[PDB]
């Protein structure tokens, strides 16, 4: 009974590292990523920050648990697993890779990787 | 949607 695209990306973990000349982040230890109804979970994430663009940075997650879950009020859960995941800021691209699996009311697929957009 | 995190190892948060 709340929005998911309505809410900011919440992130937490126990290691955090940045470099302004390396232009890159590290987080480490059970990284939890959430927005409203969406739950996404890894052990590490990577993001390159060029700067000069604004909002073209991408959030590449890896290491177990490497799981996705969502619950809609509209009787529509969806959940899945992989080894590696690409997540992003608005629509830009999405893919799950390494033993990827996904299930929903009108949708059932599994393999090395799943093709599905935002 | 904005990127925001909380640091377990100090007590406080950031955007990046």
């Amino acid at each position: 009974v709340t929005g998911d695209t309505d809410q900011p990306i919440h992130i937490e973990s126990d290691q955090q590292s940045l470099d302004m000349q390396g232009n890159v982040v590290t987080f480490t230890g059970n990284v939890i990523v959430t927005q409203g109804t969406i739950k996404i979970n890894a052990d590490k994430v990577v993001v390159t920050r060029p700067g000069g663009e604004q909002g073209k940075e991408v959030i590449d997650g890896y290491g177990k648990p490497a799981t996705f879950y969502q619950m809609q009020d509209n009787g529509k859960p969806v959940e899945g697993h992989a080894s590696q995941m690409h997540y992003e800021l608005a629509k830009d691209f999405v893919v799950l890779t390494g033993n990827a699996y996904l299930q929903q009311v009108d949708s059932n697929i599994k393999g090395d990787k799943i093709t599905y957009l935002v | 949607v904005p990127i925001t995190y909380v640091n377990r190892a100090t007590x406080k948060c950031a955007r990046y």
